């Protein structure tokens, strides 16, 4: 199951664009 | 989390601005 | 269902690539 | 349409020229 | 079944940064 | 092969290594 990695990978791209300077935290439950 | 919210649907900008800091 | 979502940016990449200086449309029917 | 055409099988990349501008 | 198509994708990214100067061989068996 | 191993389940990075020159 390599789907919510690869999901994952995706999702801090659209942070880093959405968030900006005031950065982003990952923390995969 | 961020994994549960938005690989199941797809997560809005503003849905996503959550997950800021 | 982010599947498509998750496709749709690939393509995009792939675009981007293929179409070159003519550049492309990305209409999500 | 590119998705349908695209996410439900690969596509060459002359498949993907149709898309260019 | 474009699932491996994309998998493959984001697998060259890793490799990339994994196998620094040694560089790495893509071959989808 | 690598898309047998690791598009089925999630490769390590010392996993991905073997497959460096
Ligand atoms: C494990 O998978 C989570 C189990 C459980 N469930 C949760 O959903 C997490 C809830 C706490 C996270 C913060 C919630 C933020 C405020 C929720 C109000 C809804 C309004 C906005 C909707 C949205 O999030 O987009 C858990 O206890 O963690
Ligand atoms: C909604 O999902 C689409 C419904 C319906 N179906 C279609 O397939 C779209 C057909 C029109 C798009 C332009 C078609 C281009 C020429 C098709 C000829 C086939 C030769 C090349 C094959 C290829 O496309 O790679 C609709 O009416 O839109
Ligand atoms: C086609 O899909 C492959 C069929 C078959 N199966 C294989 O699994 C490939 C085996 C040869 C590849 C080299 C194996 C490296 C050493 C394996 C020892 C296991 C220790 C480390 C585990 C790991 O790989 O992470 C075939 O004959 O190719
Ligand atoms: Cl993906
Ligand atoms: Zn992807």
């Amino acid at each position: 199951f390599v789907n919510q990695h690869l999901c994952g990978s995706h999702l801090v791209e659209a942070l880093y664009l959405v968030c900006g300077e005031r950065g982003f935290f990952y923390t995969p439950k | 989390g961020i994994v549960e919210q938005c690989c199941t649907s797809i997560c809005s900008l503003y849905q996503l601005e959550n997950y800021c800091n």
